[PDB]
């Protein structure tokens, strides 16, 4: 009982620690991915802000 | 715009034919599931009848005095009718309620003070629309009939008989003997023989021709059903059982199981 | 009808088109059994659900024409069953996100479908990887 | 390593696996069975059939029936036996309060026996769903 | 192959270059929509598209041609 | 003669308490691991839509 | 009736209303010959919501109060959208069908339902 119980609590606390490190990785993942995705949403927006002048010129001709 | 009218009418008849053949096929699949339930619930009652037959052959000289198996001939009657759940029914519920009227006709004529325990939704609709017949309890099929409906009906019939108020609790139902003809039967339920056979309303042991375990096989190219006589029953041997409980209490605890078995099998056969 | 037939398709399209046609035919067969879907065999329920979520990828909005690679990947996903678990109000959104994701991230798939005009095993593997990745990213919601 | 045990409701066989130690709540009280028991065919009250899998002690929720002990092939024909613990006790006490409530209104002679049996089944339901 | 951009046509009723395929339907079921989707889908391929508006309303043709000019087809 | 078995049982006591608080921490940390990417993905689409209104 | 012209909420509620009415139009013969009681749970709900929608599309006119016997009502777009959204969202499933008949807006539907329940109790 003591070997299996210490094994259970030890494995579960090491699960806490390794999934805590994995939590650190996911927090960094979300922060970095928001830093990336801001750029792509601004990219499609600026595609619109240029395409308005593009269609302006297309009808200017 | 008459040709579009005929075109849409033809389309509606095509769709109605499609959905009627779909209902036919899914009803056949549910017939297969009902025979599955029946042949799966059988061996419980097989071991029950072999145990009970041995027990009552050891308990004839005794005094057993169990309230379910006593014969109180002061002649009240509790006829229980079980009908179909939903509609289109072929001609199920009509002939069921018709035999119900015929039975209460012979009953009231003899002044035996009958009553009715309606089980099916169509039957209980018929009875709430006709209050000239007295009725005790109401049941339905939205609840599953394989366990809970049968358990509730057994509870109510047990509470009706053990509290010795009415005699002769019989059940009118419809054993599946043919795909076109389904003639209803009236079998008694609680005033049972201690040997433990299903009886007629006369009592003349219709287990002789009960024809258990129906199955479905086609004959040439159309669907039919096959019903044989005897299957996988081993009732003969009677070993020493060493009763720890008092023998009257053993049957007193055994007979509710037989009540539940008979009620459940009758529900499954009518379904 | 089309009297020209499969000769008007590229080699990539026929492979998924055969399975799409067979599964849509089975759904058209079992369409009457939809009201009694509860009391049916599991294979029949599978064919019915596959049909009513293959019908959902044949919906399109006006003036948004799919390229041949996008529809190859859409038909492949639907006809194999990498959306047999989703709900009917999610198939269209998931397919839009998956198509944009694959076009943005895995251009080897578009290039192998476009230059060789066949559904290569490498395209199959790339599409399964992209399906798993977008399945995780969409289960995130 | 034990006797063959089959708990059988009317409609189905619940489970026919073999376990070590069974406490059988009869009409005469609780009785324990052993592997290689001499055959005793008893009754069973609306009560608790506890088992022992030699790894963990488990309870079974049943609403009555009958039992038979044979040559290590024992058969217990029950009324309503739900395998293991399928329910949680909150809806059990929500059934206990309403069963004791309707015991009062159900006061006629047949309703006495009916409400009493409903009570003995609710009590065995909750004392089986304690674990 | 003639890519019509609609997945249901491209997989089930495929159209080839040199085939004559009939967009037959009822009133207001999407026939002009299907033709316009095909003409927009012809952007990458070098297909010279022709749209013959026979007995249409003039503002309908104006809407179609402005949609063409907007999408770049 | 009592504290010697008191310790040997108190080990199992602290063990089960640790596993209980452990399971609580597991569900909370997986909740936060879902929550950080969920918050990023939701708020990025929020700002997308809001700035897209002014863009239109 | 296109999203870029009419707004996404307007277009989506119009598409939902039309899909519900078309599904009710297709259930019309499986109901009329095979029984409304045997229907499934999703389809009975569709049928009830479609009958309620069909009642709610009616509206008394100011130049037709000589036929309807009731004063006409002007219904703006927003209250129409909100009413049909209430109907097919699942809130108003406890109202009678006649509560939606010849009412201006959805608050008038609820008021007529209240008067109907009053007449039904006493
Ligand atoms: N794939 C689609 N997705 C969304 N809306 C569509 C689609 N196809 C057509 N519509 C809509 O259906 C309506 C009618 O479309 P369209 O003009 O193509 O039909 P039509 O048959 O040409 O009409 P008519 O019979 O007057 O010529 C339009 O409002 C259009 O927006």
């Amino acid at each position: 009982t003591i070997r299996n119980s210490e094994e259970l609590r030890g494995k579960a606390i090491e699960q806490l620690e390794k999934a805590r490190a994995r939590l650190k990785k996911v927090e960094m993942d979300a922060d970095q991915f928001r830093v990336n995705g801001y750029s792509e949403i601004e990219r499609e927006k600026m595609n619109l802000i240029n395409s308005t002048y593009k269609t302006l010129e297309q009808f200017e001709n | 715009a008459n040709l579009r009218e005929l075109r849409d009418r033809i389309g509606s008849v095509k769709n109605t034919q499609k959905i009627t053949e779909a209902m036919k096929l899914v009803a056949a699949a549910k017939v297969r599931r009902a025979q599955e339930a029946v042949v799966n619930g059988r061996p419980f009652s097989e071991t029950l009848v072999e145990v009970l037959y041995n027990m009552n052959e050891q308990l004839q000289t005794e005094d057993v005095d169990v309230p379910l198996t006593k014969i109180r001939t002061v002649k009240k009657v509790a006829l229980m009718v079980v009908t179909g759940d939903r509609g289109l029914c072929g001609g199920f519920n009509n002939m069921l309620l018709k035999k119900a009227e015929s039975r209460i006709a012979e009953l009231k004529k003899l002044g035996v003070d009958y009553t009715i325990i309606s089980i099916g939704k169509k039957g209980n609709t018929y009875f709430i629309r006709r209050p000239e017949i007295p009725v005790d309890r109401y049941f339905d099929g939205t609840n599953l009939p394989t366990a809970k409906e049968a358990q509730a009906i057994a509870d109510d019939v047990f509470s009706l008989f053990v509290s010795e108020e009415v005699d002769k609790v019989e059940m009118l139902y419809t054993k599946f003997v043919s795909l076109v003809k389904s003639d209803p039967v009236i079998h008694t339920l609680l005033p049972l023989s201690p040997k433990g056979e299903i009886c007629d309303i006369n009592g003349k042991c219709v287990d002789a021709a009960e024809d258990e375990l129906f199955r479905l096989t086609t004959k040439e190219g159309k669907l039919t059903v096959e019903r044989d006589m005897i299957k996988t029953e081993t009732p003969a041997f009677s070993p020493i059982l060493e009763f720890e409980q008092d023998p009257a209490q053993i049957l007193d605890a055994l007979l509710p199981l037989y009540l539940n078995s008979q009620i459940l099998r009758a529900l499954q056969e009518s379904l | 009808v089309s009297r020209v037939g499969s000769a008007a398709q590229i080699k990539a399209m026929k492979k998924v088109a055969g399975k799409l046609k067979l599964e849509l035919a089975q759904f058209a067969e079992l369409e009457a059994f939809a009201q009694f879907a509860s009391d049916l065999d599991k294979a029949t329920q599978n064919q019915l659900a596959r049909g009513q979520r293959l019908r959902e990828l044949l919906k399109q909005p006006q003036s948004a024409p799919l390229t041949v690679e996008e529809q190859v990947m859409t038909i492949y996903t639907g006809t194999n069953g990498y959306l047999d678990s989703l709900e009917l109000d999610q198939v269209r959104k998931y397919l839009v996100e998956l198509r944009t994701y694959v076009k943005t991230n895995k251009p080897e798939f578009q290039e192998i479908i476009s230059s060789t005009k066949t559904f290569t095993e490498e395209a199959e593997a790339l599409l399964k990887e992209a399906i798993q990745e977008q399945m995780e990213r969409f289960l995130l919601q | 390593m034990t006797l063959n045990l089959c708990v059988l409701t009317p409609n189905r066989s619940i489970w026919n696996s073999e376990v070590k130690e069974i406490i059988l709540s009869t009409n005469s009280g609780q009785i324990g069975v052993l592997p290689n028991h001499a055959p005793t065919a008893t009754a069973v009250d609306i009560g608790i059939l506890r088992i022992r899998l030699n790894d963990q002690w488990l309870t079974l929720a049943l609403m009555g029936g009958f039992a038979r002990i044979g040559n290590n092939e024992i058969t217990i024909l029950v009324n309503d036996a739900e395998r293991g613990s399928d329910i949680d006790p909150q809806e059990a006490q929500q059934t206990l309060e309403i069963a004791e409530a309707n015991l009062r209104k159900a006061e006629g002679k047949r309703q006495k026996i009916e409400a009493n049996l409903a009570l003995r089944r609710a009590r065995t339901r909750v004392e089986a769903s304690n674990t | 192959p003639l890519q019509t951009g609609l997945i249901a046509i491209d997989a089930m009723i495929p159209v080839g270059r040199g085939q004559r395929e009939l967009i037959i339907g009822d009133r207001q079921t999407g026939k002009t929509a299907v033709a316009t989707d095909t003409i927009l889908n012809q952007q990458g391929q070098n297909v010279i598209c022709v749209y013959v508006a026979i007995g249409q309303k003039a503002s309908s043709v104006a809407q179609v041609v402005t949609n063409f000019q907007e999408r770049g087809a | 003669l009592g504290d010697f078995m008191d310790k040997r049982d108190a080990s199992i006591k602290e063990q089960l308490s640790g596993v209980k608080d452990t399971s609580s921490e597991v569900k909370q940390l997986e909740e936060q691991a879902n929550a950080v990417m969920r918050a990023a993905r939701a708020e990025i689409s929020a700002a997308l839509n809001k700035m897209k209104k002014e863009t239109q | 009736l296109q999203p870029r012209i009419v707004g996404e909420e307007h277009y989506e509620i119009a598409q939902r209303v039309k899909e519900t009415l078309q599904r009710y139009k297709e259930l019309q013969d499986i109901i009329a010959i095979l029984g409304l009681d045997e229907l499934s749970e999703e389809d009975r709900l569709t049928v009830a919501r479609a009958r309620k929608i069909e009642r709610f599309l009616s509206q008394p006119f100011f130049v037709a109060e000589v036929f309807t016997g009731s004063p006409g009502k002007y219904v703006g777009l927003a209250e129409t959208i909100r009413g049909f959204q209430l109907i097919l969202s699942g809130e108003l499933d406890s109202l009678p069908e006649q509560a939606f008949y010849l009412v201006g807006n959805i608050d008038e539907a609820t008021a007529k339902a209240m008067n109907l329940e009053m007449e039904s109790k006493l």
